[PDB]
């Protein structure tokens, strides 16, 4: 069906920055939303970052405005994570999701409406 | 430019536009489907009556042809109904 493939990971000092992407393959002609999560040993998947089919509109969860920034690139069917300013609670597995929901403008937030999911790609940040 | 239809409840979004959030729906009549935006309860697979202003929402893409992303927009008297 469809494949999510992540890379940009790794380890880094606190300030520190990365560069996450999400390649899209397989059927990328049903993809819409796509965003990005992450994964806290103990803890479940939050919301990071989120944008519509269009780029036009993007979502972020409260803790990372200003410090991480997510685009896509249609063409290459990707979607880029800049992260800027890492601080160890930043420390978790990423995962990028993609969603089906044939809407052009519209950025979804909700976690169990992404309906296709990457392996997952580890960070870790020291302080 | 008003629309009517009826249809079974595809597909929920629970999403954003802005400042502002959105419930969408995937409406499924025969067999097409209709996005439903709106700025005993709807649920998945319920078959609904909906009435709201169509908007053709035409946009280009990076020829650059110009293609539609149609959808039902829904505010008084504007609703989706159970059925």
């Amino acid at each position: 069906q469809v494949q999510l493939q992540e890379s940009g990971g790794g380890l880094v000092q606190a300030g520190g920055s990365l560069r996450l992407s999400c390649a899209a393959s397989g059927r990328t002609s049903s993809l819409y939303s796509m965003g990005w999560f992450r994964q806290a040993p103990g803890k479940e998947r939050e919301f990071v970052a989120a944008i519509s089919r269009n780029g036009a509109n993007t979502y972020y969860t409260d803790s990372v405005k200003g410090r991480f920034t997510i685009s896509r690139d249609n063409a290459k069917n990707t979607v880029e994570l800049q992260m800027n300013s890492l601080k160890p609670e930043d420390t978790a597995v990423y995962y990028c999701a993609a969603d089906r929901f044939p809407t052009m403008e519209v950025v979804t937030i909700m976690t169990n409406e992404y309906d296709y999911w990457g392996q997952g790609t580890q960070v870790t940040v020291s302080s | 430019s008003n629309a009517l239809m009826i249809g079974r409840i595809a597909d929920v979004q629970h999403g954003f536009l802005g400042a502002m959030t959105v419930t969408q729906y995937v409406l499924e009549v025969d067999k097409e489907f209709i996005v439903i935006r709106c700025m005993d309860q709807v649920k998945l697979g319920s078959r609904v009556l909906v009435q709201g202003t169509l908007r053709m929402n035409r946009h280009v893409d990076d020829s650059k042809r110009l293609h539609a992303y149609p959808f039902i927009q829904v505010v008084p008297l504007g609703y989706v109904k159970v059925v």
